[PDB]
């Protein structure tokens, strides 16, 4: 992540709201069943954060129609936050990295192997990033008991 | 045999009506025109239609027993002379001479004339101010409809239950919790397993002196008067034969133009600013009043302008 | 003590919808077992119209039947329930208004699953049984036969002027089995059942929407037949036994109705859920 | 009960070459409601009811009622004409003459259950064809 | 299986080039219905009649059933205009044309395995790309 | 005493998730074979299933299974599981309720898994079954088939596979083979039995979730037919003759029924485990 915006002010926010602290008035109840579909829908993801005029919309709509059901009216807080991490992470990618990959790409030297390691997809990149996040919270909430 | 239907001897009505009625004889010809408008076609479906118009019902009967137990206390209706017909959209034609050309309503099993508890209930409904679905073909006359019909069931209301005011968001939400156990719009109310409404189906309970089953004309005369008329023969269910309505109906509690379940109410009137004006309550017995008063209203059954399926109080 | 069979009998038309698409006559169809194609119950239906009844015992249906939907505490039911299976469907004749009517696939079917189950009191009603089945067996000699035991009863057209019964005096009916299966009982051939129970002979409700008093939608929709029997098997899994107690009591008590199926409000699944009596 | 794609195919072509389907791929829209009534009359009154009522050409119906049986004698003809040898054996492969009464055709053959189910599937294959089309 | 992004790319556009899509990123509310009830169809049904249900025009249903029908055909094509041309390759290429029922081609070009394949799949590409909008 | 072949016969539908995620319309897939496609049963929960049967007898299940997952010492287990691969499954009939579909293909595999692992009572088995599979493929020649062997089932139509069963007389099938493939046997080709166990074919059935009357989920299952039958193979290391002894008197006595698979609780994949029988 890049601490020169504020995706990462918004990544501690995520952090601080959604781990559990010890017993003690109430948390905001993390759902853990996002972090599933964030990795299996990443290429619809993807597709919508490339969406330049629409993005914010159609990130919304889709976390809306995915999670429609009773007990997800809970969990609104987590979703518009990561909705916000994602958009910001994203803009900070491309902002990043857009001309560094083009130019990467036009260049003759480099093999094809060279420049996929060197190559990052930002809209991937800001996907994995909210995916660890969520990893992460989850691994501190979650207790064998 | 002939009549006292019965379990021990009878014959499905509702076969003999729709599977026995076309059975195929000899020397009975049906198939050509000739054999269609033949004398020997008409005297076999003349027997087949007396066969059918034999039966009567007494009060005691085994089977009208049974529906009691099973399915509580009746409210007994008598029918009036146009007669009564369920059923009428149901295939039962094939272009001969002196058959039933309009279906009947009978029950598989029993083979007894019934009412089914959808058709109670859509004809109990349709007197309710939101039967009417609100679509783009609808939306014309969906205001005149729910005014005409908010005023009747206010009347209706004041007169069999004590509630001396009711709200149209009260009629509503009543309506809603009667038929579609909800509320006005989609959520749903926590309500236990009695509180529930449910419309049994109407069954003919007793045919005291005489048949449940009789034929009847309709005779449409063209929009040519010099040409001849069309006479349609069908079947209905005799006057002065009783109807029992069965029912499942429980307490309805309105507070504040909400409807409330039974132990919601409870802890509403347990509450400290709990406002006995904004509570009210419909009980089963009231529920069934009401019931009541709208059939002896618009009746049941198919051509019910024309006078078809009025019913008295026994 | 563990496995008992349970005998359902229905009060009105039941509909458990299939919710499969139809594109014929009947725009609704009724569920259908995967193997002998004839009606039955899943056991998921059963097991959730027997737990919307017992809602109100919060402590018997969180030991008997489980954990209510996304409780924070999921904790597995303890009494298995299995699909029931129609046992007796009735026909309509002219010497009758109905009939019970069982073919010997059912029974055969019936008599292997109390066989593999080891239902209560499975021993002399598997004995039996299989005693009638031989007869059965014996009198058609390959043949199609419909088979009443009332000497009244002969002759009489079960729903098809083909199927006509007969009477056969030497094969005994004990009073249990009629208790069992049904008064006025028919024994037909598996085509015989399998014609007069398929899609083309089963009851159907017609059903219309009104808008305004005129006529708006239309369709058609199966029923099983008022009366009719089905068996399911009712699995004991180390249950506590005072909550299975008043399980049982309640579930036999005579006053008590059950409703399964579709269509509620209108009165179509309500039925009466029997033990399996001692022989 | 699945209704096969060549059922749909013997369906058009018995549809065109009675003349339900004009040849702009058009039919007439009291058709429809003849062939749902029909398939309502087979499950609820009988085969040979719905067939005698259906098979009446002195009608004061709107068109010609009779082409839907006639549609449904060559919708079974072609059907029949693809039984295999080991179907012949169980089934009836004979092909209906073309000039039969198919009331007195089933009457003759009795009411057997291969008849009435090749009816009801021939039905609603007629309604699927239909729904091909436009309504006139 | 697992979600195909350009399946989902070709929906997108089929969806807005079949007039589904409003403008503004919105739709009529029934068509999440009518794209759910299509899979369940085509499995319970055959292909054929399910086709020829969701493809009929001038029904009484709240919206343009055909519409999908239509974003179904455009996503095929789609398909087979990426598809690789090897040999001893199974597909076929050929485009459907723009003047053809989705039931007339399907009727007369049989053996149709990779055909309901596709559907399928075009099918679940549109429930899935469905739900990056919102319903009036 | 070793790698001996069992057989499952199950009573109910079985559903042994595959946890893979389907976005079509049947979210609920059950677990296919890797190699051949057709239903089986890991040998993980085969093992699972017979370990919680078991888990009363904490001794016989440490010597035989292995160690609890939670315990501080840990023991390999001594007993080898191998996966249930699908032998004969029911198919709609027109003359018989059901009949039980085996393919030539599946005859073979497991004549070539017989071989390979060399069953107590392989020899005459793998003789036999060679004989019946070399005398359907010389009556067959090369087309497709559906044979029956009662001379009573000819003409039966399989209702998936429009197909009517022809009976080949001069191909005679034992009565062993009888009590293994199963009774009212139909041998297809392999086309037919790919058609009839896909996922098209196979029984889907819909299920709900109500609240309050209201449907709050919906959701498609398939299932595998009751009476499918199921073998898999035994291997005993180092394991004492004992518990051995003790494990199979139960595991193959008729009043033990095992549950494999999920929603127990409705009564899905119990079975009944039998040991392949001495020709």
């Amino acid at each position: 992540m890049s601490k020169k915006g504020k995706s990462y002010v918004k990544f501690n926010m995520l952090l601080q709201k959604y781990i559990l602290k010890n017993k003690d008035q109430e948390s905001e109840k993390f759902l853990s069943s996002v972090i599933q579909m964030i990795r299996a829908h990443a290429e619809i993801l993807q597709i919508i954060l490339q969406n330049e005029d629409k993005r914010t919309e159609m990130l919304k709509n889709y976390f809306d129609n995915n999670f429609n059901e009773s007990c997800h009216l809970g969990y609104t807080g987590l979703f518009e936050d990561i909705q916000t991490l994602l958009c910001l992470r994203y803009q900070e990618n491309i902002q990043d990295y857009q001309n560094r990959n083009e130019i990467i790409q036009q260049n003759t030297i480099l093999t094809s192997d060279e420049k996929e390691i060197l190559i990052v997809s930002p809209a991937m990149d800001a996907i994995h990033t909210i995916f660890t996040a969520l990893q992460f919270i989850h691994f501190i909430n979650y207790n064998k008991d | 045999m002939p009549k006292n239907y019965t379990l021990q001897n009878a014959s499905n009505l509702g076969w003999l009506f729709y599977k026995d009625y076309y059975r195929q004889e000899p020397n009975v010809d049906f198939i050509s025109t000739q054999g269609k408008e033949s004398d020997t076609t008409a005297d076999f479906f003349r027997k087949t239609n007396q066969r059918i118009t034999a039966y009567q019902l007494n009060s005691e009967s085994p089977l009208v027993a049974a529906f009691n137990n099973h399915f509580g206390t009746p409210l007994q209706l008598k029918t009036i002379y146009p007669g009564l017909i369920t059923g009428s959209g149901l295939p039962h034609q094939t272009g001969s001479k002196g058959e039933f050309k309009l279906g009947f309503q009978f029950d598989y099993t029993t083979g007894l004339p019934y009412i089914p508890g959808s058709s109670i209930k859509g004809t109990l409904r349709s007197m309710f101010p939101f039967s009417l679905k609100d679509k783009g073909s609808t939306k014309r006359i969906l205001p005149e409809y729910r005014k005409e019909r908010m005023e009747y069931i206010r009347d209706l209301i004041i007169e069999v239950t004590n509630i001396n005011e009711i709200s149209d968001t009260e009629i509503q939400a009543l309506e809603y919790a009667i038929f579609t156990n909800s509320t006005p719009s989609g959520k749903t109310i926590e309500f236990s397993l009695e509180e529930k409404d449910v419309f049994y189906d109407a069954f003919v309970a007793d045919s005291k002196d005489g048949v449940m089953l009789s034929d009847d004309y309709i005779t449409p005369h063209g929009e040519n008067p010099l040409k001849d008329p069309k006479p349609i023969l069908f079947l209905k269910i005799r006057p002065d034969v009783t109807i029992n309505f069965y029912f499942k109906l429980c307490t309805t509690h309105l507070y504040k133009e909400k409807v409330c379940s039974s132990k919601q109410i409870e802890e509403i009137k347990k509450q400290n600013d709990f406002s006995s004006s904004d509570y009210k309550m419909i009980t089963a017995h009231q529920k069934r009043n009401l019931f009541e008063k709208i059939l002896l209203c618009i009746g049941i059954g198919a051509k019910t302008n024309i006078g078809y399926g009025q019913l008295k109080k026994l | 003590m563990t496995t008992r069979m349970y005998v359902i009998n229905t009060l009105s038309n039941m509909h458990v919808g299939s919710g499969e698409v139809n594109y014929g006559v009947i725009a609704n169809l009724i569920q259908r077992d995967s193997v002998t194609n004839l009606p039955n119950i899943n056991s998921s239906g059963l097991k959730g119209a027997i737990r919307e009844y017992f809602k109100e015992n919060e402590d018997l249906v969180r030991e008997l039947f489980g954990s209510a939907p996304r409780d924070e505490k999921t904790l597995p039911g303890k009494v298995r329930f299995f699909e029931a299976n129609l046992l007796s469907m009735p026909v309509r004749s002219d010497k009758v208004p109905f009939l019970m009517a069982i073919s010997d696939e059912v029974l055969q079917e019936l008599i292997t699953k109390m066989k593999f189950f080891n239902c209560e009191e499975a021993t002399q009603y598997i004995s039996h049984l299989s005693t009638l089945l031989d007869n059965i067996k014996t009198q058609a000699q390959g043949t199609d036969f419909a088979y009443v035991f009332d000497p009244l009863l002969q002759g009489a057209i079960i729903e098809e002027v083909s199927i006509r019964a007969t009477c056969p005096s030497h094969i005994p009916l004990q009073p249990s089995l009629k208790k069992l299966l049904g008064d006025r009982l028919v024994i037909l051939s598996h085509k015989y059942f399998s014609i007069l129970s398929d899609d083309n002979h089963l009851p159907v409700l017609s059903r219309n929407n009104l808008e305004n008093g005129q006529s708006a939608n239309l369709w058609y929709e199966q029923v099983l037949p008022r009366y009719s029997r089905l068996y399911f098997m009712l699995m004991d899994g180390n249950a506590q036994s005072e909550y299975l107690k008043k399980f049982r009591d309640t579930l036999c008590t005579p006053s008590t109705i059950i409703q399964i199926g579709a269509n509620a409000s209108i009165g179509y699944g309500y039925c009466q859920i029997s033990e399996l009596s001692p022989f | 009960m699945k209704i096969s794609k060549k059922q749909i195919e013997y369906a058009i072509e018995a549809l065109r070459a009675n003349n339900i389907i004009t040849n702009d791929n058009q039919y007439p829209k009291v058709f429809k409601g003849y062939i749902s009534s029909f398939g309502a009359a087979v499950i609820q009154s009988g085969l040979i009811p719905a067939i005698i009522f259906f098979e009446n050409e002195d009608n004061d119906a709107n068109a010609d009622r009779h082409k839907i049986i006639g549609v449904l004698k060559d919708i079974i003809n072609a059907m029949r004409q693809q039984y295999t040898v080991t179907d012949a054996t169980i089934l009836v492969s004979s092909q209906i003459p073309a000039n039969y009464s198919m009331a007195q055709y089933i009457i003759e053959h009795g009411n057997t259950d291969q008849l009435l189910k090749e009816i009801t599937e021939a039905a609603v294959a007629m309604k699927l064809a239909l729904r091909m089309y436009k309504s006139e």
